[PDB]
């Protein structure tokens, strides 16, 4: 596996072991030179199995994510990957034509979604992954974490368009009498047709529920002649604002569901929520400026040391 | 104990007891106004006498109560010199009515009482039942103002803020029709008020007293004439809300008369009726016998005299007034225009609206779990074949002759589940913000609120104590206020929050009732401590008012109709 | 003042009487069904009047009782409650001191469990219900077990029968009412007898007529026959106070159709205008503060206001209320209670002493009135006549003098009845006797708090704030002010208007009633007990007839 170190997973969301099943997984692969292997580099290759339940997502739909070249710092080309849709296995390939690599340090990391096939049936928490090498395998662990209800959070989900973001708030934290929300994005266009609300009371073993269209709760859709529990409500092409009065039960979840088409040219979005709940006998302010990707990512600039006879 | 009629094998003696029922409690004449039939017959009369005697009963107290602290507080008044200012109207109140009132007025009604926030922001919570937005187009503007004024105040023009849906109307002028008691007086008013974009706020904008000379009145008046033209709103106002709401006593009158004449005595939505009716019957003999007669409480108190505000519920019910679906909270505000962004801005603070649906949601949750535990099953065919329920809805639309009320035949849960929830919110709620302990902590509270004014209508701009009631009248205003109000509630276990944990309910409806009755037990506990708890903020404001408003609190308000 | 028959105005003189009849009308009775109340627009303003000069004249008082009535609770609380039958005295000890200034009555505590106390108050603080029973016009009430009459008498019942010496209060006419709930009441027969070998007025039965329908008698237990004669002041209080209704109602309608028929300058008028001061605020206050729902009766009385109300009406529907039937010595002798036709003499009486002291006085100033006014002229002052055909016809007053009048003592009598009901036989029953002798506790309670027994006490009489709250509405009954507003029964006729406006044998008449009456005060208030522990032949000081201190007029 040489001069492959380690292979490390976290979840770009936490920076850390603990991961929703919707993360994007920073899947980092080190290379270091501590003994003195001399890399039969260039022309030498580097096979790598991902295992089943980590995915490369394609957008656009013609772009394969996985394949690029890298560079260190300064710009000098090391090495270039491509995966195998079939075998799943990613390949390295140094670019550098017989000629024995003396030092190498650098991290290629690349962000991957989980199966659905294995987020269907996946159960709270560990999980370790599997990359076989030739010599070695290596075994990184996360925890699979239910949704936190402790306070609110805000969710992701690509659609036709395309993001259709969640904002939870748990009535687990107060006490809950006003909700104050606000969203701005670049650059998304908010459809203001398409603002809606749900209440639900369940909870699956991940935290999560699935509101039914016109247990779980109704999505019921947010207009100006709304009346209560939706206090006020602004929708501009990049911001929203909305504002709730009710009475939200210590089991309940309610779940603001706001659709944001976007340009076909967008791979990338900025987003905040601003989360105001005041509560009897204070105010208490969130921020969640989670963004939103289209694509499986990595970083070209990846070697700090590189060198070659 | 409580059973549905479709399963059970008693059928034809529980027919018998139905039709015994239907021979004995009749419908007869209105009382108390021309609206609804008021129960006869033997049994009818019976259960009028027994509601009558309990009445009189849970009367004695605060009666006794209010008279002597009404002693006491006249005893202060007139040692420490009477009225010189309108400021010693405060002596009526401050460390008076502890135990008549024991919340006290509201918090504010007195030390920001030439507010003008406070003056169009009662509009929106004390009597929240007349105000009505102006529709740009499929309504005119009801009088006018010279508009150097309006653009003083407003910064803009009427026809302006009339096209932009931001003026709203009370109008109280049907009162023109009614003459005043000698040496009581009274105007007609129409309030204009409008929503300000400077400020973001619901404010007054002008008065047109509609007797006389006839005067339009605005804050840039004098400002003894700004403050008396709202004395004479809130006159006409006070006049309104109490005689409104004797349609929130007939109304559900009529809905249970209609439900006893056809729902077994053991059907489970008879039993909740019956709990909710609590001595309901009473009101009307009461009233007639001491409070509309001929010299009673009204007449002594009141401008106008018992027969004009006896004639008011019947003029609007013969008008049309007083549909029953037509008066769901949001079918109500919708048609006034004060829900949302309606042909116009939406109003940034509906105290009434909020706390009302607080309530409504922890009582609609209530019933919802109790139709599902009578009927099993989820949001239909057990409530089509309970001929007792589709047969109290026919009864309803025809004999009883109740307007609006859900056609027959009834073939969704939530149209039993509205009509529940309805009821429950007249006697637990729409009441309370009319009429119990409203009246004496917000609407008839002095000198912004006097039942009647003692010197003529103005004719100029020029003005005072004397138009406003004296020490024994006023003390006599504050007396009669105290007396709708009922202190003892709360020792006696019959609180909203007690409204369905009433133990022969507990015992003879099943397991699903007393889940639903916990959680609603535990639902307005959340609610009266959320209004308990409430204060000024930094602005001095309470729900963007300057005055703390309750009356909604579940562990104040009875769940039944008391006075 | 002056007769229409030499009035030289006596066009307008007629031409107001017609305003008069046009505007003051006959209306529907309240506060019960007896007696038209007035409707019309002078009505309406006459009774407004009157209203806010009751309210006026209430202010005092009542403002002065609940402040006595909060210092009474909290010393009764702070002693601990009532502990003993004893512990009553609590109640009355140093309390009451500006509301009752007389205090209550002298006795009435100390000798509280004594039966001649208890029989003689039917000949003194409420004398209008007791009857002889006729030896053989009136069967006996019940039965009592010859043993116990025996013992009790030394004769038999059939022997007490036929020697004219047995007399009844019948209240079992309340056994058709049904209490509020959480109290009780009984519907009693009391048996008294005279004693011919004390020469005393004595109890010898009472019957509940409720439940089992126990007889009680001064042989049995103690605390049995003591809840007896509870039981029946209870109900003797309810026959008092609504039965004391009539004593409004009858001279209201007296008084419409005088104001209907003579001129306000008539002198008969000015009279009747004195005596009648205020009395149109008593019913419609009654009706908004004492007999409403929720208000101090219920709050107070075993029954309900609706059976209370309920009570004058059944009276007067079975022919009571009669105006002559009421003149005191038809009323006593139609009783038996006097004449020698009817029996051994009561010994005592003292209603019936002070009584005819009062009236004595009353009768002399009418009869010097009448010779003022009249001088023949009685049959030519239209005015009058008009008034009683007027009193007997649309008025619908019942037992008046039948028109035409033509002796001056018929003006007289009815002069006479009237003065006395609004200065004396009002006060009787109502004003300050309730507090002082008919309603003390614990002899006296408005309400029973215990099942009636059935079978041979603090559980059946009042807690601590009912009692105090009893005492506080009969306190609310009296008026402490009347003498110094110059309104006493010794003021009756000293009115500056009607002195100035009469003539000189009007002040002379005066003169002679205010000397009458100061005579009848101090012999009143010089009473006390002699060597024997009585007054008047009773264990306690009666005192509700005094003139220094009844008002003239039908106050409360
Ligand atoms: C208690 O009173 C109920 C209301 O009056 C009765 O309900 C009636 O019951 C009838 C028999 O069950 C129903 O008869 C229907 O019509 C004919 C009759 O000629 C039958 O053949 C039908 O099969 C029958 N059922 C249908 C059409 O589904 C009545 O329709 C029904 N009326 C109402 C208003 O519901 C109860 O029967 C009565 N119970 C007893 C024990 O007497
Ligand atoms: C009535 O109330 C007044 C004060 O409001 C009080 O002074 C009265 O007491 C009497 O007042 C008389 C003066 O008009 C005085 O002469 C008399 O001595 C006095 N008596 C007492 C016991 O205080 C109150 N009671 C009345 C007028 O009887
Ligand atoms: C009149 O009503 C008041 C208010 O309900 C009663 O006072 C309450 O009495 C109960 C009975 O024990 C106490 O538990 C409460 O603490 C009291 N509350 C207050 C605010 O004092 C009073 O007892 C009633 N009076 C009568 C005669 O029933
Ligand atoms: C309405 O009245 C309330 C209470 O009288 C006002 O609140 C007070 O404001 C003063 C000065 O602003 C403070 O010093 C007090 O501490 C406040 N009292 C409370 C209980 O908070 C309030 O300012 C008034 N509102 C308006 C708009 O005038
Ligand atoms: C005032 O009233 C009387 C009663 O109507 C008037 O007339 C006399 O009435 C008596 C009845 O007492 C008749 O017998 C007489 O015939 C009437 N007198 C006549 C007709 O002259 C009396 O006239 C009236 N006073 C005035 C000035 O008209
Ligand atoms: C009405 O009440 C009376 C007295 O309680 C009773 O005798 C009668 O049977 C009752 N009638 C009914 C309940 O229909
Ligand atoms: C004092 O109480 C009496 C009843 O006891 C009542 O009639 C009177 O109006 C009260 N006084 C005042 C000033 O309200
Ligand atoms: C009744 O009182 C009113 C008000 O003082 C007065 O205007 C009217 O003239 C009075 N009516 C009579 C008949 O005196
Ligand atoms: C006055 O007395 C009542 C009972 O008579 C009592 O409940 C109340 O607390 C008292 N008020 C004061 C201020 O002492
Ligand atoms: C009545 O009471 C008085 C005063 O307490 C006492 O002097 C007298 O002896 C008593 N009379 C009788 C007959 O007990
Ligand atoms: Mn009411
Ligand atoms: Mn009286």
């Amino acid at each position: 596996a040489f001069p492959i170190s380690d292979i490390t997973v976290v979840s770009e969301r936490t920076d850390a072991s603990t991961a929703y099943l919707s993360d994007w997984f920073v899947v980092s692969f080190v290379f270091s030179t501590a003994g003195s292997d001399e890399t039969i580099a260039g022309d030498a290759t580097i096979e790598v199995s991902i295992p089943n339940e980590l995915e490369f997502v394609q957008y656009p739909d013609s772009v394969d994510p996985s394949v690029s070249e890298f560079f260190t710092t300064a710009g000098v080309q090391v090495l270039s990957t491509a995966f195998d849709y079939d075998s799943h296995v990613l390949t390295f390939t140094f670019s550098d034509p017989g000629q024995v690599i003396t030092d190498l340090e650098g991290v290629v990391f690349f962000t991957l979604k989980l199966s659905e096939q294995f987020t269907e049936s996946a159960s709270p928490g560990q999980h370790t992954f599997d990359f076989e090498t030739s010599d070695q395998t290596y075994s990184p662990s996360v925890d699979l974490v239910a949704l936190d209800r402790s306070q609110p959070i805000k969710l992701s989900n690509a659609v036709t368009g395309g993001v259709e973001w969640f904002v939870d708030i748990p009535g687990a934290f107060g006490d809950i009498t006003n909700i104050d929300i606000s969203t701005v994005q670049t650059p998304g266009t908010f459809d203001c047709s398409e603002v809606k609300y749900a209440v639900g009371s369940s909870l699956n073993e991940f935290g999560d529920f699935t509101p039914q269209d016109r247990s779980s709760g109704e999505w019921i859709p947010i207009t100006p002649a709304s009346g209560l529990p939706v206090e006020s409500f602004e929708c501009g092409d990049g911001t929203i604002s909305l504002s709730f009065a009710g009475e939200l039960a210590d089991d309940e979840v309610l779940r603001v569901s706001f659709l944001s088409n976007l340009a076909d040219d967008v791979l990338e979005v900025q987003n905040v929520v601003n989360v105001d709940l005041t509560t009897a006998d204070a105010l208490t302010s969130f921020v969640l400026d989670e963004p939103f990707y289209r694509a499986s990512r990595t970083d070209t600039a990846a070697f700090e040391a590189f060198a070659a006879v | 104990q409580y059973t549905l009629p479709n399963n059970d094998p008693n059928q034809g003696a529980r027919n018998a007891s139905i039709a015994r029922k239907r021979e004995l409690f009749l419908y007869g004449p209105s009382t108390l106004g021309q609206t609804t039939f008021y129960p006869t017959g033997e049994l009818g009369n019976n259960i009028s006498a027994r509601d009558v005697l309990l009445w009189r009963q849970d009367a004695a107290n605060q009666t006794a109560t209010a008279y002597r602290e009404a002693n006491e507080t006249f005893a202060d008044i007139t040692s420490r010199g009477g009225f010189k200012t309108l400021d010693d109207f405060a002596l009526l109140y401050n460390g008076h009515w502890k135990e008549s009132v024991p919340e006290g007025i509201s918090k504010g009604m007195l030390s920001n009482c030439t507010s003008d926030l406070l003056f169009s922001m009662e509009r929106l919570s004390s009597n929240p039942y007349v105000l009505k937005r102006l529709h740009p187009t499929k309504d005119k503007l009801p009088f006018s103002v010279e508009s150097k004024v309006v653009k003083k105040l407003t910064a803009t023009t009427l026809e302006a803020l009339h096209k932009g849906g931001r003026l709203f109307l009370v109008d109280h002028s049907y009162q023109k029709k009614y003459t005043p008691q000698p040496g009581r007086y009274a105007a007609a008013c129409q309030g204009l008020f409008y929503l300000d974009a400077r400020s973001n706020q619901f404010l007054p904008l002008a008065i047109k007293t509609n007797v006389g000379v006839d005067l339009t009145y605005t804050p840039l008046d004098d400002k003894d004439d700004w403050l008396l033209a709202k004395i004479m709103f809130n006159n006409n106002d006070l006049f309104y809300s109490q005689m409104y709401h004797v349609l929130f006593h007939t109304i559900p009158e009529i809905v249970h008369e209609a439900a006893f004449r056809t729902l077994s005595d053991r059907h489970p939505v008879m039993g909740v009726l019956n709990r909710l009716m609590y001595q309901a019957y009473a009101i009307r003999p009461v009233g007639g016998a001491v409070l509309f007669n001929p010299g009673g409480f009204w007449d002594q108190n009141f401008g106008l005299p018992a027969s004009a505000a006896i004639d008011f519920p019947g003029s609007v019910y013969a008008q049309g007034g007083g549909g029953f679906q037509a008066g769901y909270l949001e079918k109500d505000l919708r048609s006034r225009g004060l829900i949302g962004e309606d042909s116009g801005p939406r109003l940034p603070h509906f105290p009434f609206y909020e706390d009302a649906h607080r309530l409504i949601g922890a009582i609609r949750r209530f019933m919802q779990a109790f139709v599902d535990s009578t009927y099993g099953a989820d949001d239909d065919g057990a409530l089509l074949r309970d001929y007792e329920l589709q047969n109290w809805i026919a009864e309803a639309n025809g004999p009883a002759q109740v307007r609006d009320f859900p056609a027959a035949p009834l073939r969704r849960r939530a149209q039993l589940v509205d009509v529940l929830t309805h009821v429950a919110w007249i006697t637990g709620g729409a009441h309370h913000v009319m009429n119990q302990g409203s009246p004496v902590k917000f609407s008839g509270v002095l000198p912004l609120h006097p039942a009647a004014l003692y010197a003529p209508i103005p004719t100029a701009k020029g003005a005072l104590l004397a138009w406003l009631p004296n020490e024994r009248q006023a003390v006599e205003q504050v007396s009669l206020l105290a007396r709708f109000n009922r202190a003892q509630v709360g020792d006696r276990k019959q609180t909203v929050r007690d409204a369905f944990a009433a133990p022969d309910l507990l015992a003879g409806n099943g397991p699903g009732y007393a889940a639903a009755n916990a959680r609603f037990v535990e639902d307005t506990g959340r609610i009266s401590r959320e209004i308990a708890g409430r204060g000024f903020d930094g602005k001095g404001l309470s729900q963007g008012m300057p005055f703390v408003w309750t009356a909604l609190n579940p562990a104040v308000n009875p769940f039944f109709l008391s006075v």
